[PDB]
């Protein structure tokens, strides 16, 4: 109960959560928050990540209604912010991006399963790679860096602190006080 | 023992699930039946459901190497696998029970979890294996190869006449005493 | 029932609780309402650590967001307040620091483990390796002991009463009465 | 529902309830109800026990806390009081400890289990060893006896009633009536 | 549900249930009710029991807040008293004992187990043997029997409906309408 | 959800539901219910069995409680009135009793099992006997038939529409849109 | 949860919906909510059903229910109604049956195994014939189909849609738009 | 049985994963075929998926230490282990049937909950063991060894042409005619 | 069987976990051999991965008991225990194959519940246990005591070579030329 | 197999529970053992916990059936049914080891739910297998009925020597 | 099968936990081996944890009943009843490995539930036990009864000499050389 008061709380302020892996629901409730919130054109909105990552859909979900309204997006990285925490991590609007000094950041490439008949496995199989080609593409066009520099770092797991993370152009600067 | 009756005047059983330990057994016993006299028929009996796609390579191979003829029957039904060894057989000695059948399909897979790479790699070996399946019943049988890939999309069910016409099989057998 | 009007009246005199194993949910409820108690800027925060550890990287956000804040963060140790207890009871503010006379305390190294092809394997070594060593590096910091003293005795278990960890630099006093 | 209302009303007049093993989630909610009532000094807090004991870590917490307070805390047995049960009975203020005429009192050694290599074995070993020693000697302390005769009467599991406790020291009077 | 608001009401003209087996919670339950309704030293307290028994500390515990509170508590049997439940229903003040007419009462000497060596085994028989000859005495007290009595009419399960209840002494009248 | 507040609001009104199986928690609930709407001696209550019968205990403190709260108590059989269902239905006031057109009832004898030593499995029986004997003498004591007849109709099993049983005697007239 | 809210407020509406498989708690819910809406007797109850059946003798109890009150009870069909579904969607008052255009309705005989002795079977076997007699004399009734039609007809599974249910007599008139 | 008259005519078969008994089996047929006769050739039939790797190395000791030839085919498949086993045959004596296949891939491992220490030793050992194999791999082939780092990142599957072109084999049977 | 054609040719096999049953097999087979011939050398082949510390005593104790020289061969790996018996063999016979690994590393143990005075008892058994194995490692090698213990605070992973410089081992097998 | 050589001396072994199986073999065996010499004694050592009465109740019509005398020894214990079985031997033969045990107490059951009628068929049942329980243990000792009927309401442990002193035994054999 | 000729010369091996199953098979061998010769020596190797008291009790009686002696010879361990039954040899030919270990402890029983009179009787039944196994350690050792007491209280282990030093056994073996 303690929990929810506060969480009513700071998101009476402004401030949003995702401290746990993403997934339809939270997905949904996240969308619900920021589609509420969007009633004041003017404020920003803060968004903190904690989470190893999640599924695809629902973080693109995320991801869509982020850009889709006219609040600026405030995002900090505290803890961990893996696969696709990374990706909603630097989904922020640019020079609103900041991560804790004692943040970790992590890349890599999608993973899924496959099952079924020749012609399903083929369908499937190739929705994947168009899918794994639309995220490097995004991280591409939001961090900075070339296509061929992405696919080439995100062929396996990729670690970054908060400094490498700045230089790099995964986030824009290191929050160390208010 | 009946089994061992039967080996004797050389006559194999494939009655269960096409999977390792059965196509070792049964290329065992091809090399064992080919070594004892290499100018005498062997008799491969079929009564199974289908099976794994490397035992079924490793046992058409193994059928195609040996120097005698081996003569194909179709007992219960044959399905998957199996109707690609029924049709695998020395060409003029194929025969199906009246009542019996033979199901062709595409194969099956599953894979378990991995990164994309992995999963590309699969699915190509995966149409890699459809393809060298369509060749395989393509060359054994009197049907073009574009019939094939439109009929092996669903599960096609034949019975021993239909087989008969569609080139898997080249005899239907009904009693003894009428020959 | 109960307990949570009693955390919610005691959370009213600035009084945190954090008991049982540190994850993703009590990281997330602990830095809400240090972030909620924030709001006046100059106030003092009381943190009570019963925990015998958990997460390496929840414990990093819990360490950051108290680092974060413009107020002074007054830790006191009841019950085991062992591994990352130890560190999150040794992270507050320096004159501030605080154990019951009848409260354990134990240093030990984290632990993880290793699955994966080679590759994968050999990049969670080194990342698993970085982490040891800034756990280190931040101990040596704060206990104002030495890197090589400090990675000399967390080798194995170790482990301290009171007056021992106010002799070895973990805490600053041990609290007897009000 | 009902049972809410009840121990909150209880709560509400003076009283504390432990009436069930002693682990970490109710020494966090008493040691929550004492700081929450001292905030008066001047009145006393009445507790009953009906336990069969528990873990060490967190009824060594709750009798720090019983002890932190200037506040009177009369511990009433009120069924069985083992182990740890015992050990909170008798830490309450001298004069102020009391047993319902068919109260069940039990004092025994504390047991735990060894797992891992010879080093840990060994460490954990001098660590359970010296756990024992300070719950004998304050054992001692609180009831008047000479440490050697409270290790030779814990060593085995010696079973009491409310007028042997009393002669033994365990408790001051026994209660009947109001 | 409505359960809640309906044993409220009834806790609010002063009824007590025990429609279950006795155990840890439910005599906390009990005893909480019990000293929240002392306040007022002068109304009755009526209890109605149905339940096949329990634990002997819990029913002890119940028993002995029934005899400390001073005031008079009328117990009903209402469908089945067995074990424990029928010494509670005899446990109420004299002349204010009842059972329904078809109520159904037995009585039968406790049961438990042992596990451990030889020494434990020792001890836990002889306090085994000491509180099944208290039982037989506080049985024989109440009802006014002779303690061969009861120890010869408890080795075995003895059955009683109301009238032979009555009769034996284990009640003291029987309700029909009022 | 909603059947809290349709519950409260029906009960306001004086109806009681027993739709489930009797046992110690519903019989707890109809017997509470009772007592508290016995406030007023001249309205009436309404009872609505279907259910499948359940515990004789339960079942005869329910009837206990109808035939001791001085307030006549209507009962109308809904869907399924079977075993003791069918008891509660006819133990209702004379002339009060009512089934819906399309109603089953059934009657059959008790049934339970039995395990233990030689002694108890014989106690056990005698005692299976007497409360046998003791349903069939109340059925036959509710309704216009002797103990003879009953003893012998119940001997399996026994099913009857709204008309039958109402030449039987079970109920006193069939209730139709009224 | 907003289930809770919004039958609520549909409920205030004179609006039941029958969305899940029918069971006692289903039909005890909804008998509730009809008894409540029957204090008003000029006004009509609309039911929508889409439930693929449950228990005979729930579903014939919401029958008694629907027939009893003075209310006509208009019923919709959405979904589909099959079994008990399709029985209480053409139980409503005639000329108020209505199924929307996507609906499908299934029409089949009863089943439910039984077992037990020989002697119990053949009793449960004259049952289940009984109850299927009447489960096709009321349909019959209902739909104005004959009884040997009804028989015929529901041997094995019968679908309808829409226009078929109209033309046959299972409803009255499709809805569309309002 | 079939299995005594090959083992009589001096013939293996490896048609289960590589386990310790499976090695163990595999080492004693060896050596008491070594001596019941020290200089004819003993053949081994491959139609297995893998395996832990040091039943691989006591398989593949054991073949290096026998005085005869050993002929090895793969017949079905032979996938991680069991490819270093084929390649491991006498040169020119080993074989594939023509719809063979053959798997290589870097080592798979996983380890329990442990302190960083013991974490550390494990990934040591295994990068030593992924260096033994690719050594093993470039020894028997064709193929430069840096090749054969790029190649076992991922799965690679290989037809018996392509084995054969990869230097894994050297003959591809079709039919005795 | 194969394997009863080594034990006719005084070959012990060893290539499960060391527990009772096995221990008792071992013991049993040595005593038999002695009892057939006590000059002739028994072979002892080591493929197992470890196991209980009082199977590792009586089999050591047996195998120090026979007259006749033990060889032991090591393959594939001997982990823990089996390593002792590794180097428990009669000196200068004791050998490894060129791939085969040795794990040494201290006993792990696990007591479930008990009393404080218990679990004293049981952690003053597991460290003299401990001691002894410390002892029996360096009564049968090349290195001093202190070494040892300081060595096997972790695991220590000894190729074929290392063992050899060690003094577990006498000499590594190459080929039969 | 030791065991097969024992029964070719003429001893029977009876060290596991009696359910079905293990009297079906008793009974073989001693029938088989009658056959091929119908002069010779039968040796059955006991060491069974107990178990279901009408297997207990097979193995001693046919003990008491055949023509040989059967001499039952008592090793390890000999537990409810195994006791009657031991104290079912033919007088001057049954003997136990020193510090063996016998068991007795009354049959212990249980029975699925059903109605009443049946409930009261099986406790009637019941009752009257332990009457002949009781009948057989009164029989084939010296104590009288009475104080057997008083004494296996609980559980009695017997020591060889409390057993000779009850008659369910002859003579102690500390060696042969 | 070496089991088959070590039961063929005169031995009986007891490597197993002591339960029902295992003390009618010793009882059996033992009953049989007296049948083939009843004034030879049978050996009984225990390696062995403990049991049943019950089943110690029948293997206990079996011993001390035939005539032909009984050499006990410990190995690996001999803890609880194995302890019993290893000092149940005839004197001068209880025997123990270097490094075996016999440990002795008080009966661990657990009785099911039951009323407060069957738990009594159950527990009288346990005193007595304990009592006779305290009888019979005394029996067959050189140590005073109420030493026995002291030391059974809790586990105690003895090495092989100080199971020498203790009485329970006679000699101690190092090697046949």
């Amino acid at each position: 109960g303690l929990g929810d008061q506060v969480y009513n709380r700071l998101l009476n302020e402004r401030i949003i959560f995702l401290g746990q892996p993403v997934d339809d629901d939270i997905a949904n409730k996240i969308t619900a928050q920021l589609l509420l919130l969007a009633s004041d054109p003017e404020k920003d909105i803060y968004l903190y990540i904690n989470s190893p990552g999640g599924s695809i859909t629902a973080g693109m979900a995320i991801y869509d209604t982020m850009q889709y309204i006219k609040n600026d997006v405030v995002t900090i990285a505290m803890g961990l912010a893996a696969a696709m925490g990374q990706f909603l991590l630097s989904a922020g609007t640019p020079g609103k991006r900041f991560a804790l000094p004692n943040a970790e950041i992590l890349i890599h490439q999608p993973s899924a399963g496959l099952a079924g008949s020749a012609s399903d496995i083929k369908i499937h199989a190739e929705r994947l790679l168009h899918t794994k080609k639309r995220m490097a593409e995004l991280t591409s066009q939001h961090t900075g860096q070339t296509i061929e520099q992405i696919t080439r770092d995100s062929d396996r797991d990729r670690w970054f602190d908060a400094f490498e993370a700045k230089e790099y152009g995964l986030i824009d600067d290191v929050m160390t006080t208010a | 023992d009946p089994y061992a009756k039967l080996f004797e005047e050389r006559v194999i059983f494939l009655g269960v699930q096409i999977d390792d330990a059965s196509a070792n057994d049964v290329m065992a016993q091809l090399l064992c039946l080919e070594s004892m006299d290499p100018d005498r028929d062997i008799s491969v009996y079929i009564n199974s459901p289908g099976g794994s796609f490397t035992a079924l390579t490793a046992i058409y191979d193994t059928m195609q190497y040996v120097k005698p003829d081996v003569q194909t029957v179709c007992m219960g039904q044959a399905a998957a696998a199996a109707a690609v060894l029924l049709a695998a057989g020395t060409p003029g000695k194929r025969m199906a029970l009246p009542n019996a059948r033979v199901l062709i399909h595409q194969p099956y897979s599953e894979t378990g979890r991995g990164q994309v790479s992995d999963l590309e790699i699969a699915a190509n070996e995966i149409l890699r294996m459809r393809s060298q399946l369509e060749d395989m019943l393509a060359k054994h049988s009197t049907t073009p190869v574009e019939k094939i890939r439109e009929d092996i999309e669903r599960d096609k069910i034949l019975t021993a006449e239909d087989a008969l016409s569609y080139g898997l099989i080249d005899q239907v057998i009904s009693t003894r005493k009428m020959d």
